[PDB]
């Protein structure tokens, strides 16, 4: 019978894809630098 | 020193319905669905009828889609081998020609939209008296209940010339204009309630009358990518464009691109019949060939013929050409004649007039040296 | 489950410099590790390209 013209509404309600919580970066030693060398000291015996 | 190439003039872009709706990026397939309000029908019963039932009417609202489907661009590839020592001023030797090219392309786009509409029939303009044709054009668009306001009338050069040559406008007693704007000048401003606008984009011997809500142009300026060194928003005929220059290292030549996204629509009615615009074509009665009898430069010479009807329109592209003596010279379908032997030949040009019937014939003589 | 002293896992990072043939953009960074963001319009494909890297 009656025919109406309507738009296909799209709305965002806060539903989002579930993503892992980032924890590890920060607990691992980090240096902003081609290469870096270390300078471990020396021990001896009496 | 001041001599410029002869170029057209821009009228059409300001005379169409530009950007009534903009958010094309928010819709699937880049189509916005315009809805039209519904209308219904009543019914008639008879008083004191034993039948006590009523016919239920319905409210159905139709719709039609508007889409962006073209990408008008002007791309220039000039190498840095020519940028710093050939072009003296960029903003006047390359940018302005590019903008003008895009503007003319948009005007041609609109003109193709106007001429390509599905007109049911063409109204013939008698060159002797042109007013009845235009009054008929006004009358056809009044039987469809098209509103009397926001109507545009664009005529070609030939129709304007015929209007000026018409004794209805040329003779002051027959028009009441005791200044003969059609004689002192060649101008015929107002006509059958419609302001005449001259144009060259449309076909020379045709005129178009349309309500504002008959053609829709939609424009979108491409957003300047963040990854481009250049970027601007040059405006052409009130339509902004995107200018983007990238210094491509593939052949050490920087390229430039001036572009816009365009979409056209004709507003047909709910029954798929186009009634919001009408077209008129100037009637033709005879044809001739400019230059008359001529002679080629060589035995194998080539000359491009040019046929004009009595109205003066170049009808070369709409004529069929035949050679009486092909052994001495032949003529192409486009009017170009090539001689193959010295001597005389007769060329016949046939043109079916824009009203049906036997085609007009113009005969010329060519003397191949 | 891993139990490790601080001086037991070392990660070195470098943020690359933006090339001449591409733009600079913003200054995004991951969780402490800074990141390089690019942009380079591809005229030959009429398309744009973006890149975060480290």
């Amino acid at each position: 019978a009656h025919i109406f013209v309507k738009p296909e509404l799209v709305a965002e309600i806060g539903v989002k894809q579930l993503q892992r919580e980032i924890v590890l970066p920060g607990l691992v030693w980090t240096n902003p630098l081609d290469t870096i060398t270390v300078r471990v000291p020396a021990i001896t015996t009496a | 020193i001041g001599v410029k190439q002869l170029q057209r003039e821009i009228v059409l872009p300001g005379l169409v319905w530009t950007n009534p709706l903009t958010d094309f990026g928010g819709s699937k397939n880049d189509t916005i669905t315009v809805r039209v309000p519904a209308i219904t029908t009543a019914n008639r019963r008879d008083l004191r009828d034993p039948d006590r039932t009523v016919i239920a009417s319905e409210l159905v609202e139709h719709s039609f889609g508007v889409t962006l489907d073209k990408h008008v661009y002007a791309a220039l590839k000039f190498t840095d081998e020519q940028r710093t020592l050939d072009i003296r001023d960029y903003t006047k030797q390359v940018l302005m020609p590019q903008v003008s090219a895009v503007a003319y392309e948009l005007e041609d786009y609109i003109a193709e939209l106007i001429e390509g509409a599905p007109y049911e029939e063409t109204i013939l303009i008698d060159p002797a008296d042109t007013v009845p044709a235009f009054i008929t054009a006004d009358q056809r668009m009044g039987e469809a209940n098209v509103p009397t306001d926001s109507r545009r009338l664009v005529v070609g050069s030939a129709v304007a010339a015929a209007l000026a040559k018409d004794k209805q406008f040329r003779h002051a007693d027959w028009s009441g204009d005791q200044a003969n704007a059609a004689l002192r000048e060649a101008h015929v401003g107002r006509l059958a309630g419609m302001n005449v606008i001259r144009s060259n984009a449309i076909a020379p011997d045709k005129a178009y009358l349309w309500h504002r809500t008959a053609f829709i142009l939609a424009y979108r300026t491409p957003v300047v990518p963040e990854g481009a060194k250049a970027g601007a928003s040059f405006s052409a005929n009130g339509v902004a464009l995107r200018w983007l220059a990238d210094y491509d290292y593939s052949q050490l030549g920087d390229r430039t691109l001036l572009d816009v996204f365009t979409g056209r629509k004709v507003v047909t009615e709910v029954d798929g019949s186009f009634v919001r615009a009408v077209e008129l074509q100037l009637q033709a009665s005879s044809i001739t060939i400019v230059g008359g009898a001529f002679a080629l430069a060589t035995t194998t010479g080539t000359k491009q013929l040019k046929v004009r009807d009595d109205n003066g329109t170049d009808v070369t592209a709409r004529c069929t050409f035949a050679s009486s003596a092909g052994t001495k010279a032949t003529v192409s379908a486009a009017g170009l004649v090539t001689g193959v032997a010295a001597g005389t030949a007769d060329i016949t040009a046939s043109y079916v007039p824009p009203q049906g019937g036997t085609a007009k014939t113009a005969t010329v003589t060519v003397t191949v040296p």
